[PDB]
């Protein structure tokens, strides 16, 4: 598991990024929250919140290159977001918060 | 399963196999486990559904070049002849899947 203090930290990180981004949470808050946890994940396993929606030949040296450490490249570009973590407002699946509670995080990943 | 067990199965399947490459801690890969789940039911007869934990076996995920999670490949007589990434709702998977079939 993720611990808690990374949860927090890479939770308070979305939604910050997503008010200075313009872009908003998925309406499925479960999206939202499994993607902070995988950011948390890897932010304990490698240093940095490598981009926990890809797949890696290998993951320590991807993050040493930086490419896909959240915010990654294609997010700075053009909010191109594929974990669906910070979606555009004209997005299908795209609610209107800005506002990821620590609660809503624990019900959602409860059984993971 | 394995890295063979897997291209045995895309040989000798009778049916489209329609493959799911995902992983534990990717948001859309967790929202499309249910999703296909209805649509693997939906479709029985037509398809076989297969789900990759690319972190577990990422020998599979290194020969398909899978990049963003969750990927969806359909083969066709072991070939791939229709593939998309990320999250989709089960009328468009279905749609997608009908589609690449005809
Ligand atoms: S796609 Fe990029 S911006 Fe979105 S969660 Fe993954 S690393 Fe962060």
């Amino acid at each position: 598991e993720p611990s808690e203090k990374s949860v927090e930290i890479m939770r308070k990180f979305s939604e910050q990024y997503a008010r200075r981004s313009g872009t908003y949470f998925c309406v499925d808050k479960g999206v939202t929250s499994v993607v902070i946890k995988g950011l948390a994940e890897h932010k304990d396993s490698y240093g940095a919140p490598l981009c926990p929606c890809r797949h890696y030949d290998d993951k320590a040296a991807e993050v040493g290159q930086g490419f896909w450490n959240c915010p990654c490249v294609p997010m700075r570009e053009r909010k191109e977001c594929h974990c669906m973590l910070f979606l555009t407002p004209d997005n299908d699946f795209a609610g209107k918060d800005q506002t990821i509670t620590s609660d809503e995080i624990k019900e959602t990943t409860a059984n993971m | 399963q394995t890295f063979d067990s897997f291209e045995d199965l895309l040989v000798n399947s009778d049916k489209p196999v329609l493959v799911d490459y995902y992983a534990t801690w990717c948001g859309p890969s967790q929202f499309m486990v249910p999703i296909l789940n209805e649509v693997s039911e939906t479709l029985k007869d037509k398809i076989q559904v297969v789900k990759i934990d690319t972190e577990k076996y990422p020998s599979i995920a290194n020969k398909y070049k899978i990049e963003a999670l969750p990927t969806f490949i359909l083969f066709k007589d072991g070939e791939p002849c229709d593939r998309f990434e990320g999250a989709l709702t089960a009328k468009q998977l279905i749609q997608r899947i009908e589609d690449s079939l005809k």
